[PDB]
């Protein structure tokens, strides 16, 4: 994943 | 380093106690809501191919660890900055003072901040952090790395946060309080004192995540040194 939720 | 080795010892100790094999597990007796952390990472975005890693702390401050190993932090007043260079030099200034040496990085930080504020949820939004000297040093992200299962975030106050990708569970470990905060799939949060977990035990899920945590702190100490 490139970013948080 | 000091705080990280302490964290490693604390984790080695709890894991050595095999807390999930207690005949009478009593996890609830290990809770201590007074140990709730002051700070944790509520959002992050990995632009490392070009600029760096941007993140937001639960107090709505934002920060960036640039690819050149500098760090720029914008406080939640929207104007106060703290800049930390690779040699460790820190400076305090304001955006409004228009620092000529930092306008490019301020602009990048603002780009990161707008990305996270429009697209990302806030981790731990259901938690009021502990009260500290709101008056004392905002931490910065000292280092980070990703595995196939999680992202590991090491803050300058010694805290280590591990966000698990698959099920959105998270650990926030604080070596100063020798505590761990666990955020489960249901976003319910519980803060435990590690020494009490050894007496009273815990469920297999938390035990497994704490074994993984020891491995990651081991990796953190080894890369630092």
């Amino acid at each position: 994943p490139l970013h948080s939720t | 380093a000091a705080h990280l080795s302490d964290m490693l010892q604390q984790l080695h100790s709890v894991n050595a106690s095999k807390p999930s094999e207690r005949g009478l597990v009593r996890q609830e007796e290990a809770e201590d809501p007074a140990c709730i952390p002051i700070f944790w990472v509520s959002k992050w975005v990995d632009y490392s191919d070009k600029y760096g890693l941007g993140y937001q702390l639960c107090d709505n401050s934002v920060g960036v660890l640039f690819n050149d190993s500098t760090r720029l932090i914008l406080y939640n007043d929207g104007d106060s900055l703290q800049y930390i260079e690779r040699d460790g030099t820190e400076s305090y200034l304001t955006v409004s003072s228009h620092p000529n040496s930092l306008m490019k990085k301020i602009t990048l930080l603002k780009y990161f901040r707008n990305y996270m504020s429009e697209h990302l949820l806030k981790a731990g939004a259901n938690i009021t952090p502990r009260e500290g000297d709101e008056l004392a040093r905002l931490p910065y992200l000292r280092t980070w790395f990703r595995t196939r299962s999680a992202i590991i975030l090491h803050l300058s106050n010694g805290s280590v946060q591990i966000n698990f990708f698959q099920d959105h569970t998270k650990l926030i470990l604080c070596p100063l309080m020798a505590a761990v905060t666990y955020i489960d799939e249901k976003r319910d949060f519980r803060t435990y004192r590690l020494s009490l977990l050894e007496e009273y035990g815990c469920c297999k899920e938390l035990a497994s995540r704490l074994r993984y945590a020891r491995t990651m702190v081991d990796k953190l100490l080894s890369s630092r040194s």
